[PDB]
């Protein structure tokens, strides 16, 4: 009810935020794990929105049901869960009532998703094509800010100005352990919302980021070749009929991911608002993260070393095809021929990958069977 | 990113006029400009942030013989877009003539709202083939927009020149016209006049206004297409996205029009998949398949919707293949536009490549060949006589289209290593 | 309690619904697109003579009173009801002269009777007093009891326990005859067989399990 103890060198089976920890051991074993757990996130959550705030007052009726409990003996589950548990509910309902409502959950929730997931399509795509050489440059610590100033610019460039947590939003190109890989979005984080934003699930929404923006940032420069050379050989038209090629699997992949993100974004807001419960938004977080990390097939790694090439062919091709725009008899049909017949490989493996059996995987081979060039297969 | 929309002609003139009404009524905004108060989404990809807080439309436009333009000029949307660049027949000689001698300030407007948008994605041609007014001037112009920049995208929005008709030199505007439509667009959309008119007097019974009902049908279909820009989703918020799969080549770069209700005046999606993919839900009206289909749908979908419906489509195979590779019917889903009446509210349209178009194509040259045979249907147009005396322009557009006939039948074949 | 908790949540009676659905209306239009092969093909029509895949998952707290080893029975009364449908729709598809259709008439009321005792006589009645002996069990012993003394004796009654060497093959010949009639749309030395076949089965059938007398004075 306070958060203080007066042990001297000892126990009682208790080891902000500062030496709170239950040990099974120092636990009786007539007591359990479940009412212990009760016990610890009451006083962890009173000391935490006791101080800074400057905070419940029915310390002194709980610590007289307790006190009655101690003068009648001895020990029998039942009433001890009882009171701790009617503890639980009044501070658990202050606890939920504080983190969401002083500090908005649903305004951070909608950001994440505009920015870490690609949220907007409009202002990705101008940034790409705006901060092209800025990001194409190897790492070094002053091109951070050149990037940020340009994707601050193209948020007032859609025109949705608004201040107040774009300026939270930055683009960190770090230094010292092509400037795309050392690349990183980052988001600040409030004091009561501070316990549920950890390091663990914004180092996971960086990964996501760069995933998506790499596929989208593909997308964009293989049709600049493909347009420019359509405005205009034999040569030259299996060029075309290449990028399309490629561009189709591509975009079917990203497509895969924009599902995922729907389907699994759906359930986490509608969770969140149709809850009075501290502990059922951490398990929301939860179900969201390890679905999201297993949709993406980063845990498994063969599809994965088959998606960095998928992206890295086009990445080759539109370096070459880009010099000139009359024929290459300067080695690019060595390398055009190798580029069709590898992806062809690439593009069977992963199809072959994706073939427990979650739905949206399974659906997804449905679309290029449907036109019957991987039934020969 | 930011669309310039180009209108020119009187049909051209008429449905871009309705187009940019369909716009305003759907976007909160005035007739004037006035901002309202509902109003994810985006308001600069046809429209400037103009400077007395109307989102003024970057809107070309061009008249020649003005009859309903001056009716546009008298309007409540005349506040909405007119930035004062208006510049002043009944054939494709005359209209290309006189675009000729007059390139370079028609050029200049070209050029002041192009320097008037800070970004640019393409240029949208509201284009009538053969419609006289329309004609030769947007072919003159479509070479003059497609030489000038090649960096960039040119989409024309184009009827099919067949309305139950007297002109007889029609066939011979529409293969010039078409042969310009080969080689200086890099993306078509085609819509048939006759499938429009079948379709209007179907679900109404209506004879006579059959050219504004139309104007409606593709100005719902105009904005139904750019939803998707308009509004921000994941994919085609640029339009190179949306045209790259469905063209697979540079001579194939035509596209049929479908959208699955045919009535705004429940539903699921697995129901308007299987409505959308016959070819009389289609508005454009051997082995005959489709080289790729991309659908987008708008609406209240459940997600698992759009999953079990391609499966069904899979497994039924109610849309045509595609022999040389995979290009398949992709599902895009696109957000419900405010302020737009509540019907059919799972609602989706289509953009698709077929080779059924070849058809139609050479369906017109055999009435340019009929014509042409019987060499009594020229007319002797004097523009047409000074343009080209020798008239090798049209042996010279019979052998391109004759070449795309070929292409688009050697892309029907299992080989496309097989060309023409 | 344990066992209203049961029906409750984790309804044991929802899944004996599925189970003796997914045998025998709906199963007839799936066979019957089947007949104008492959695995991979039947779950993607199963999704829209014997054969078919037929299982489903039970929870826990039921799979401690449904058995694996009772699924492998649920199939063997399926395989048995689909060899019975298959020959019912060969010899209903057909559109000499109108001689052929006396043919039709010798074999497909029997058939026909034989289908209307295989359902209704066994299937039917046996469930019915089956299932109000289970919605009075309150113990978690008697109710795997009471469901291996209903198998038991739906698969003594439809048999297949033993002497398959003189009922199973009499079903299994009248299956040829439904191919051989199936194909001519030579007909007068069917009904020789046929007649053979049939008298066979009585002059077998006569001795008795006991059940088979029903059919055997039809």
């Amino acid at each position: 009810l306070h958060g203080l103890l007066l042990d001297q060198h000892e126990e009682f089976f208790i080891k902000s935020l500062k030496q709170f920890s239950l040990r099974v051991e120092i636990l009786p074993s007539y007591i359990p794990v479940r009412v212990a757990e009760k016990i610890l996130f009451v006083g962890e959550s009173v000391q935490m929105f006791e101080n800074q705030n400057v905070l419940k007052n029915q310390e002194d009726t709980f610590a007289a049901e307790l006190h009655r409990l101690k003068q009648q003996p001895l020990f029998s589950l039942v009433d001890f869960e009882q009171v701790v548990d009617r503890i639980r509910s009044t501070v658990a309902e202050h606890l939920w009532k504080l983190m969401v409502e002083e500090s908005d959950l649903l305004g951070q929730l909608k950001i994440i998703k505009d920015f870490y997931l690609l949220g907007r399509g409009e202002l990705f795509q101008a940034f790409i094509d705006t901060a092209q050489h800025m990001l194409k440059t190897p790492p070094t610590a002053v091109t951070e800010h050149d990037v940020n100033v340009a994707f601050q610019q193209s948020a007032h460039k859609v025109l949705l100005d608004d201040d107040n947590l774009l300026p939270l939003l930055h683009l960190t190109i770090e230094y010292h352990g092509s400037g795309w890989a050392a690349l990183g979005l980052s988001y600040k984080v409030q004091w009561p919302l501070h316990i549920l934003f950890t390091p663990a699930v914004l180092e996971k929404y960086n990964v996501v980021f760069k995933y998506l923006l790499s596929v989208r940032r593909v997308q964009a420069e293989l049709q600049h070749c493909w347009a420019l050379q359509m405005q205009r050989q034999t040569d030259a038209i299996k060029w075309r009929l290449r990028n399309h090629m490629a561009f189709l699997v591509d975009n079917l992949q990203y497509y895969l991911q924009v599902d995922v993100l729907e389907s699994q974004f759906s359930q986490l807001l509608h969770q969140i608002n149709s809850t009075r419960d501290f502990e059922s938004i951490r398990l929301a977080h939860d179900h969201f993260l390890s679905n999201l990390l297993a949709q993406s097939f980063i845990l498994l790694k063969p599809v994965f070393h088959c998606l960095n090439e998928i992206l890295d062919l086009c990445h080759s091709f539109c370096s070459l095809v880009s010099q000139n725009l009359g024929p290459l008899d300067e080695r690019g049909a060595a390398q055009l021929s190798i580029l069709v017949k590898g992806f062809s490989r690439q593009s069977s493996l992963l199809f072959k990958i994706l073939s427990h059996q979650i739905n949206s995987d399974l659906a997804q081979l449905l679309l290029r069977l449907d036109y019957n060039k991987y039934y020969t297969q | 990113r930011e669309i310039i929309t180009l209108q020119l002609g009187q049909c051209g003139n008429q449905i871009g006029f309705e187009f940019w009404k369909q716009l305003c009524a759907e976007h909160g905004i005035s007739p004037e400009g006035i901002v309202e108060e509902f109003a994810t989404d985006r308001k600069d990809v046809f429209f400037y942030q103009a400077d007395d807080e109307h989102y003024i439309p970057r809107a070309v436009l061009l008249d020649l013989e003005p009859r309903v333009i001056h009716s546009i000029l008298n309007s409540p949307y005349a506040k909405l877009y007119n930035p004062e660049n208006i510049y002043l027949g009944n054939n494709w000689a005359s209209g290309f003539s006189q675009g000729e001698k007059i390139h370079e300030d028609i050029f200049d407007i070209i050029d002041r709202e192009a320097d008037g948008s800070d970004s640019l994605e393409g240029f949208v041609l509201c284009h009538s083939i053969a419609g006289g007014t329309g004609s030769g001037l947007g072919s003159y112009l479509l070479e003059r927009l497609n030489d000038r920049y090649p960096k960039k995208l040119v989409q024309t929005y184009s009827v099919f020149p067949n309305q139950d008709e007297d002109v007889v030199v029609q066939p011979y505007n529409s293969l010039l016209t078409l042969k310009r439509l080969t080689q200086n667009a890099d993306c078509v959309v085609v819509l048939d006049n006759t499938a429009l008119n079948r379709i209007a007097t179907d679900r109404l019974h209506i004879q006579n206004p059959s050219f504004s009902q139309i104007n409606q049908l593709v100005s719902t279909i105009m904005s139904a297409s750019t939803t998707t820009l308009r509004y921000p989703g994941y994919m085609n918020n640029d339009l190179i996205g949306l045209i790259a799969s469905l063209i697979p080549t540079p001579r194939l770069h035509f596209l049929m029009t479908g959208y699955t209700p045919l009535t705004t005046d429940k539903t699921t999606v697995l129901d308007v998949m299987r409505r959308l993919l016959q070819p009389k839900n289609v508005m454009v009206s051997t082995n005959h398949c489709y080289i790729a289909i991309l659908n987008i749908i708008q609406g209240e979908v459940d997600p698992t919707q759009v999953h079990k419906s391609l499966q069904r489509i899979r497994e039924r195979k109610l849309a045509n293949f595609i022999p040389w590779g995979p290009a398949s019917i992709q599902v895009a889903l696109s957000r419900k536009s405010p302020y737009l009446p509540s019907a059919h509210r799972v609602s989706g349209l289509m953009m698709a490549n077929h080779t059924s178009i070849s058809s139609l194509f050479e369906r017109t040259c055999r009435q340019y060949d009929k014509l042409r045979k019987r060499e009594a249907f020229l007319e002797q147009f004097r523009k047409e006589d000074m343009f080209k005396d020798n008239f090798d322009e049209m042996d010279t557009s019979r052998e391109i289209v004759q070449q795309l006939i070929d292409e688009y039948h050697a892309a029907t074949r299992p080989d496309y290593i097989s060309w023409g | 309690n344990l066992m209203q908790t049961l029906k409750k949540d984790y309804r044991l009676v929802e899944y004996l619904q599925a189970m003796r659905n997914f045998f025998l209306d709906t199963m007839y239009d799936f066979y019957t697109s089947i007949f104008d092969q492959n695995v991979s093909f039947l779950n993607v029509q199963l999704q829209e003579l014997d054969g078919l895949t037929l299982s489903y998952k039970v929870p826990w707290p039921v799979d401690i009173v449904i058995s694996l080893e009772c699924q492998k029975i649920y199939n063997q009364v399926f395989l048995l009801l689909l060899q019975i449908k298959w020959a019912k729709y060969s010899l209903d598809v057909l559109l000499q002269i109108h001689r052929m259709f006396l043919l039709r008439v010798k074999l497909m009321h029997f058939v026909n009777s034989l289908h209307n005792y295989i359902m209704t006589r066994i299937l039917h009645s046996t469930g019915l007093e089956f299932q109000h002996q289970v919605e009075e069990a309150k113990d978690l012993d008697q109710l795997i009891k009471i469901h291996y003394r209903y198998l038991s004796t739906i698969h003594d009654r439809c048999l297949l326990r033993e002497k398959v060497s003189f009922v199973k093959e009499a079903i299994m010949k009248v299956l040829n005859l439904a191919l051989m009639f199936a194909d001519g749309w030579s007909i007068e030395k069917m009904e020789s067989d046929f007649k053979n076949c049939h008298m066979f089965l009585v002059t077998i059938l006569n001795k008795a399990f006991p059940h088979l007398e029903s059919l055997a004075l039809s």
